[PDB]
């Protein structure tokens, strides 16, 4: 998008669009995520769901 | 994989260390806990002058070195020689360069709050591992047998403990500590066995007393009518043949030997033995949890590995609880690497990712960060 | 169906909250009334900081929090924690939100016209509900029993109270209050079976001594000749398995606990006892309306759930009654929700409707409103 504003010359700023969902994505891949927590537990010889 | 492959587990130890990768079943390597230094100039032939010897070179090379242990009863006592165990643990031992492996190491149960934050120091700021943690050792035997909540009765090279634990969180004022153990036991059987009419004279006779002790030491169950079986002489008796021909027996001190775990007065300790100092720990501890402790006494440690040493612990607390009570005493056949073996089960789960501290955490809140 | 379905009941008490839906023949969620604030800082792990903690996770977590009580003898006494159980039960125990749902709350015997008031505030002006209504306790517990005259003796956990009602409406110059509950009782069995030569000891020796109280205590009539069969030692004991395998047992004192309600000098109690209360607030009342509370004694509340209270307090009160008259002891079963069970009727009725203060009423005539 942002490279046709440019080349036009239009003056239109606007932030990434992806960001908008950074947050559902850190959530379960991140550290303490469930991803994180889910994979810890499979180390507990005596965890349950 | 980036770090699924790469964490290290290193368990420091009092007389061995055990190291290896989170992933393995054991450890990538075992080697003693000293640090050996020349009493006098020279060279091996082909080498060059060392200023220092770690391991089983400090231990081969005993007779011209002056050998020290770092871990006094599983405590760091000397973090110049603790830095030389852990440079010879990463580069020549495991080969890795640590600058890019996380790192799970090991403390003891009632571990000084300013070592866990000196060895973090060392750890980012001499060896700049990515990463690092601290586990207790009794609870990372407990997790190996798959479990949270039970007692670890932990024993190996310089102490043996008690550490009970509920649901991951060791109990620190029920914790007990019995500075008796396999060092301890190699010496006395040393002199029962000198005592049997015998002489460790030279070097070579010395250190296999210790191979004796594994090899051949029992625990017996009423190690009382096991004195008296002695007598009427059976097939008890048992000969080993030395490095030489010198065929050694050795019949009855055979039990001898970890009957001092549970009587400490056969050499001359006043303290109470594992047995009492299990139940001892359960009585100090929340009363609605002593049911589970009671279930669940976790064997760790290389003196733990006597055969019928459960049994004894069996029939020692069962005898010593409130019969309403049910005892189970698990001793997994691992044991000697427990600690280890929780550690790399730990590590390299799926949801250990996010406690492991990073050099940003460390960079940005000092060592108390890791001290939690 | 609108708010058929949609009524909430919620019963606020001095050691339960009992909740669910106008409708259910039970409350669909029952919990401690604690608010717990945690004594240091840290985390349970994969969960973030918690600056507070509610009913059974309070409890269950009660060594690192500081536990605390915001109804006190019936009367709400923390606004501010009280707030706090509110919202875990619309949010987390009965998972609706409440401002789409008709909310019948209960108050306690003479709770002060302020508190309904605040109460009030409270509901439609945080939690932003539709509509509410305050009932009396002992009132609901009478209705749910069918009648509408009748004298309610109510004890729960921290009050007893004696509530002789009217053609619907609680009589407040005859209304009795007695702190002493089923709280009081469990700290008295616990002194008589330690007494017994014991010891709860750690906690969960503690918790359990309620729930031999609940499971194994009796209220015997002619308690006198009950001590003296204890004596002759018949089959009378009853041994309890602890957690663990410690069997206790417990004969006798299994009675002296409620005992305790006919006698409170059993525990430095100088106040009167639940048999001759029921009855001063009987000859408080009008003459012309004594033979109907006689005749409709209902309880209600967990402490009267004990066997044999109702055989008790059939011949306490007709020895005390003249003999022209008829003496009549409701005990239903499901007494510890009467209170819940009796506002789930009435707020699922047909005619309630025309009674609920709404969003409406409220605006425009401020706290006031409900008051009545």
């Amino acid at each position: 998008e942002q490279e046709e504003y440019k080349k036009e010359g239009i003056e239109w700023e606007f932030i990434d669009f992806g960001m908008d969902l950074a947050a559902c994505i850190e959530l379960i891949e991140k550290p303490m995520g469930i991803f994180s927590i889910l994979e810890e537990e499979c180390m507990f010889p005596k965890a349950t769901d | 994989d980036e770090d699924e492959t790469t964490a290290l587990v290193c368990d420091n130890g009092s007389g061995l260390v055990k190291a290896g990768f989170a992933g393995d079943d054991a450890p990538r390597a075992v080697f003693p806990s000293i640090v050996g230094r020349p009493r006098h100039q020279g060279v091996m032939v082909g080498m060059g002058q060392k200023d220092s010897y770690v391991g089983d070179e400090a231990q081969s090379k005993r007779g011209i070195l002056t050998l020290k242990y770092p871990i006094e009863h599983g405590i760091i006592t000397n973090w110049d020689d603790m830095e030389k165990i852990w440079h010879h643990t990463f580069y020549n031992e495991l080969r890795v360069a640590p600058e890019e492996h996380p790192t799970l190491l090991t403390e003891a149960p009632l571990n000084p709050k300013a070592n866990r934050e000196k060895m973090t120091q060392i750890m980012f700021e001499t060896f700049n591992v990515p990463a690092m943690y601290v586990a207790i050792q009794a609870v990372l035997s407990l997790y190996a047998s798959g479990r949270t909540t039970g007692i670890v009765l932990d024993s190996g090279d310089g102490v043996t403990h008690n550490v009970p634990i509920y649901e991951g969180y060791a109990l620190p004022h029920a914790i007990m500590r019995l500075d008796l153990a396999g060092r301890d036991l190699t010496d006395y059987l040393m002199k029962i066995l000198t005592e049997r009419g015998y002489s460790f004279v030279t070097t070579a006779e010395r250190e296999i007393v210790r191979d004796i002790k594994e090899k051949l030491c029992y625990v017996a169950l009423d190690f009382e009518n096991e004195m008296a079986t002695a007598a009427s002489s059976s097939s008890l008796e048992k000969s080993y043949e030395l490095p030489d021909g010198q065929v050694i027996t050795i019949g009855n001190e055979r039990f001898r030997c970890p009957e001092t775990l549970f009587q400490p007065s056969f050499i001359g300790m006043e303290s109470a033995g594992i047995h009492e100092t299990t139940y001892n720990s359960i009585m100090k501890c929340d009363i609605d949890i002593r049911k589970d402790l009671y279930a669940n006494n976790v064997m760790s440690g290389g003196t733990t590995m006597y055969p019928g040493i459960a049994d004894r612990m069996q029939k020692e607390i069962t005898a010593l609880a409130p019969s309403t009570m049910k005892i189970k005493i698990i001793a997994p056949p691992e044991r000697k690497y427990s600690v280890w073996i929780g550690g790399s089960i730990l590590a390299s789960l799926s949801t250990f990712q996010q406690m492991w501290i990073t050099k940003q955490e460390y960079d940005e809140a000092g060592p108390s960060i890791v001290h939690r």
